RNA sequence: CAUCUAUAAUUUUGAAUAAAAAUUUUGCCGUUGCUAUGGC
């Protein structure tokens, strides 16, 4: 259940992420990284 | 013992108080003073301390709350009255204190006095809404539980002093009893689309008006607890209210962009629209840049009984008069630009001349918007907020065919959702305290792009002379 | 919450006949057509004037009801 | 020299009829309003057409559709604000991309194509 | 049930013009858009708490 | 609302523990000190 959550939020994030890192002409590590602790936060609030 | 000498001999103690006051300034005037009091009834603005004010040197204050998204906030001020001297306070233990009533998305209710212009309005009591209000049945005949379930957002004090009266989403107007912040009555509003966004009384009157979403203004009697008129005619949401003694209302309805004087006795509505032009606007700046269109309007109230100001969402601040349909004169972006969005969040990428060129300069700057606008009854002189954190001061001209800047006051700091004034002191110095419920957040939807370090509270500003 | 609500309109002096005179708007929400005595008196209060000298006649109810 | 990656982008005036077009749209649910809300109309073809605001951070979100647009022949815009877009759309958060679907039993008809006609001359 | 503003119509007739055209809506005294609810309902749960009672 | 009770300061014995007569900035967290403030 909450397992089916977090893994649809991250993939939400994730499509995000693959949004961004194709359509750019150079990708930003530092954007993936906010995502990355976005999600981390809200785990956490799990 | 009698009705007759008991009038006489009460305005007899006010007379010599005139006349002992007479002295004191010479230390004529008298029928002048006498003028100005009995003809603040009717007519056009009268007092004239717009040139008056200290300013710069202004009391600035700000208290937090401890709890977030102060939505509304009124003040509520007993005067003597002319009338019958006794007061507008209603209890002896009153003896003409103020007060001012806080009310806040988290379903919270606050009763402040504010008698002190020095020290902070004083939390004299509390009260919360809780989920536990709901009401079971879904008919909704029956909305009369007596607790808020859902996202108060304005509220409003009998100018009586006896009740206050707060609605919200919750399609109900809840009325208390003020000491006691003692829920008396629920007024279920009786419409699915019918969230409340905005209450004024009439004003010295027991007479309410609740602009709708309903498209509608419903108007009601407090103390006989009816609800009166329901007055029809916007096209989308209404969004700002508010009146004077007379029997008129003024609503601005947002997205349709209209602002509607409703005449109730009447039952007549005179209606102004915006619209300028900005290939005109362009074209007379050139006879010599970036003009915003008016995409709706959030904010209006009144000066008097022929001119009033509007506040749009593109920076607009608009002085209309009855006659001219068209607002007779119009200010721009007052509030100021709202700041250019960061360059590399804005490209999400590593190259800083794109993030610049995806920035593309001038086209992508916007205003800030009208949050709080408000004037003094009759006066000269009203005050605009944003959440710039920074309140406008600004003072008609004399001629009411325009108006200028007076000041600035930076004390603010957020999302100014709305703006109070109370006056005290003697007459001929007026100490003036401006009360402003700060949140983080606007008073309808969150919307907001997280405004840097405010602070949900009351921004208090005290000016002398 | 519902009540009678009364206005005038078009008052106008006849020194003539010694009285005033003008049309009458009566807003009722649920409630059929508040019956003319209680008029009578309300109107007499309002001026007033004295409750059997106020005089009423001659209503229509809009089409829907209400006013 | 290049331009840049949002063009086009409307004036005022046009920004006026968009959000008014949208806000009557949102308000008569011939609307689907959200990011993927507008991706998977343009796949299912059942689209009018497309706004979308070009402030949010960053901007390659939503800058990934136009791409099915031109392929599928749908027009689309760029509104200066998602704050100004989600108070128009009639929602609580900030908007960044929102559809009008096709339905000729629509109470606004005339004025989605006009509107629509006005983009596609922007074009 | 359906009343241009202030009137009440059971015209289906009408001809509307745009000003209507915005101000359609329910009707303030009809149960979908307003007060107490009809007859039918008013029957059924006073048969419901009648038969709940006995 | 007013009254009455108690709380909070006085009148008196009084150094008063004491006995006596009447009256009338915060939900969390951090920074700052002779109140100001920052983050969620």
């Amino acid at each position: 259940k909450n397992k089916g959550r977090i893994s649809r939020y991250l993939a939400n994030k994730c499509s995000m992420a693959s949004r961004i890192d194709n359509y750019s002409e150079e990708p930003s590590n530092v954007f993936g990284s906010v995502l990355k602790k976005q999600v981390e936060q809200r785990l956490e609030f799990y | 013992e009698n009705p007759a000498d008991k009038r006489r001999r009460l305005a007899k103690q006010y007379l010599e108080n005139l006349k002992s006051e007479a002295n004191d300034i010479l230390t004529d005037i008298i029928a002048s003073r006498l003028k100005e009091d009995v003809a603040e009834q009717q007519g056009r603005v009268f007092r004239y301390f717009g040139d008056k004010l200290l300013i710069s040197e202004a009391k600035q204050s700000f208290t937090r709350v401890g709890e977030n998204n102060l939505t509304c906030i009124s003040c509520f001020q007993p005067v003597l009255n002319k009338y019958t001297f006794e007061e507008s306070s209603n209890g002896d233990k009153n003896k003409g204190r103020l007060f001012a009533y806080t009310v806040s998305k988290d379903l919270q209710l606050t009763k402040y006095d504010i008698t002190d212009f020095s020290k902070r309005p004083k939390k004299l009591k509390y009260a919360k809404g809780g989920a536990k209000y709901i009401p079971t049945s879904k008919h909704e005949y029956e909305n009369t539980t007596e607790g808020h379930y859902d996202e108060i957002l304005t509220v409003a004090a009998s100018p009586d002093g006896k009740y206050v009266v707060t609605g919200g989403r919750d399609r109900k107007l809840i009325v208390w009893s003020t000491e006691s912040l003692s829920p008396v009555k629920v007024i279920p509003t009786k419409d699915r689309r019918g969230e409340v966004l905005s209450l004024a009384f009439r004003k010295n009157s027991d007479q309410l008006y609740a602009s709708c979403a309903d498209f509608k203004i419903r108007t009601y009697s407090i103390n006989q607890f009816s609800q009166l008129e329901i007055l029809y005619g916007h096209h989308d949401i209404v969004e700002d209210i508010s009146a004077l003694a007379m029997e008129r209302c003024v609503t601005v309805g947002a997205r349709d962009r209209t602002a509607m004087l409703w005449k109730i006795p009447d039952e007549t509505r005179l209606t102004f629209r915006g619209g300028d032009e900005p290939q005109k606007l362009l074209r007379r700046w050139m006879k010599e840049p970036l003009f915003f269109c008016e995409g709706s309007i959030d904010v209006v109230s009144m000066v008097d009984d022929f001119h009033f100001i509007t506040g749009s969402d593109n920076g607009n601040i608009c002085l209309w008069s009855l006659a001219k349909k068209k607002p007779i004169f119009t200010e721009r972006i007052a509030h100021g630009i709202l700041p250019e969005p960061s360059f590399n969040d804005i490209s999400g990428e590593t190259d800083e001349e794109l993030r610049k060129r995806q920035l593309q300069g001038k086209k992508l700057l916007q205003p800030f918007w009208i949050t709080s606008l408000y004037a003094i009854p009759y006066s000269n002189v009203f005050i605009s907020g944003s959440w710039s954190g920074s309140l406008k001061v600004w003072k008609i001209s004399d001629n009411l065919r325009s108006f200028e800047l007076l000041g600035e006051l930076s004390g603010a700091k957020g999302v100014v959702t709305k703006i109070q004034v109370v006056e005290s002191g003697k007459h001929g110095k007026e100490k003036f305290r401006i009360l402003a419920s700060i949140a983080k957040e606007h008073r309808l939807g969150r919307w907001i792009a997280n405004v840097s370090g405010a602070r949900n509270g009351i921004y208090s500003a005290v000016i002398d002379q | 919450s519902d009540a009678v609500t009364i206005r005038t309109r078009k008052v106008i002096s006849n020194p003539l006949l010694a009285r005033k005179q003008f049309v009458v708007d009566v807003l009722h929400p649920n409630r059929a057509n508040v019956s003319k005595d209680e008029l009578r008196e309300k109107l007499a209060e309002v001026y007033k004037a004295e409750k059997d000298a106020v005089s009423v006649f001659g209503f229509r109810t809009q089409f829907g009801g209400g006013k | 020299a290049p331009n840049p990656k949002a063009f086009p982008l409307a004036d005022a005036a046009l920004t006026q009829q968009i959000l008014d077009v949208v806000q009557q749209a949102a308000n008569l649910r011939q609307l689907k309003k959200g990011a993927n809300e507008a991706t998977k109309t343009l796949n299912r073809g059942i689209s009018e057409f497309i706004i979308m605001a070009a402030d949010c951070e960053p901007i390659e979100i939503l800058l990934h559709l136009p791409l099915l647009c031109e392929d599928k022949n749908v027009p689309y815009v760029f509104v200066p604000s998602r704050v100004a877009l989600g108070r128009a759309c009639g929602v609580s958060r900030p908007v960044i991309a929102a559809s009008i679907t096709t339905n000729d039993a629509s109470a606004i008809k005339t004025q989605i194509y006009a509107v629509k006609d006005k983009i596609e001359t922007l074009l | 049930h359906i009343a241009v503003g202030k009137q009440i119509v059971n015209i289906p007739s009408f001809m509307v013009r745009l000003d209507s055209e915005k101000h359609i809506d329910f009707a303030p005294t009809s149960p979908f858009g307003g007060a107490r609810p009809g007859r039918v309902a008013r029957r059924n749960a006073a048969r419901k708490a009648e038969a709940s009672g006995e």
